[PDB]
């Protein structure tokens, strides 16, 4: 949950400083595969942390990061 | 140095013969392509 | 010599950036234009409906 939160204050970070054309053109492209809906408005920290997916389940995610042949795995 | 102020100059190995003052030239315009697109764009 | 390739290096490499955000926005605007209009009275119609279901959960709730 706290790299979760923080990714989501980068996105709403980098959302703020980069032009609305910007943020739909090439913003929204590098978040897409990670958001469940496409909201215009990502620029407010409420919206994005509405829309975004629900993480790795932590079983899920510590047995990958655990695991010696992650490149196999991968 | 007269080339370098008046930009009349190409790559040594020739492998593009487009002057540094020609290529300057064509960044702006794609620049300014590029500014008018995102301004309809950001009409749309 | 060096000096003079170098800048002609640096020079291409920005021309490419802006080619390839002229290509992004050519896209985007593309994108756009070729998304259908979503119905904005239609999303509007909705909007009454849902305040009008929350303004009853908000008397429901008090009771």
């Amino acid at each position: 949950l706290w790299i979760r939160y923080g990714a989501v204050g980068f996105i709403t970070v980098v959302a703020r400083q980069i032009s609305t054309a910007d943020v739909y053109c090439k913003l929204m492209p590098y978040l897409d595969p990670y958001i469940t809906q496409p909201i215009i408005q990502i620029e407010r920290k409420l919206v994005l942390l509405s829309v975004l997916k629900e993480p790795v389940s932590r079983s899920i995610f510590d047995y990958a990061l655990r695991s010696k042949d992650i490149t196999s795995l991968f | 140095a007269k080339c370098v102020q008046s930009g009349d100059f190409v790559y040594f190995d020739g492998r593009d013969r487009e002057r540094f003052i020609d290529k300057k030239e064509r960044l702006s315009r794609l620049k300014s392509k590029q500014e008018e697109f995102q301004k309809e764009v950001l009409k749309a | 010599e060096e000096c003079t390739d170098t800048l002609l290096d640096q020079l291409d490499t920005q021309l490419n950036v802006t080619e390839n955000e002229c290509q992004n926005y050519k896209r985007c605007l593309e994108i756009l234009e070729q998304m259908n209009e979503d119905d904005s009275e239609q999303l509007q119609m909705e909007l009454k409906e849902l305040a009008l279901e929350e303004e009853r959960l908000i008397q429901e709730l008090e009771d």
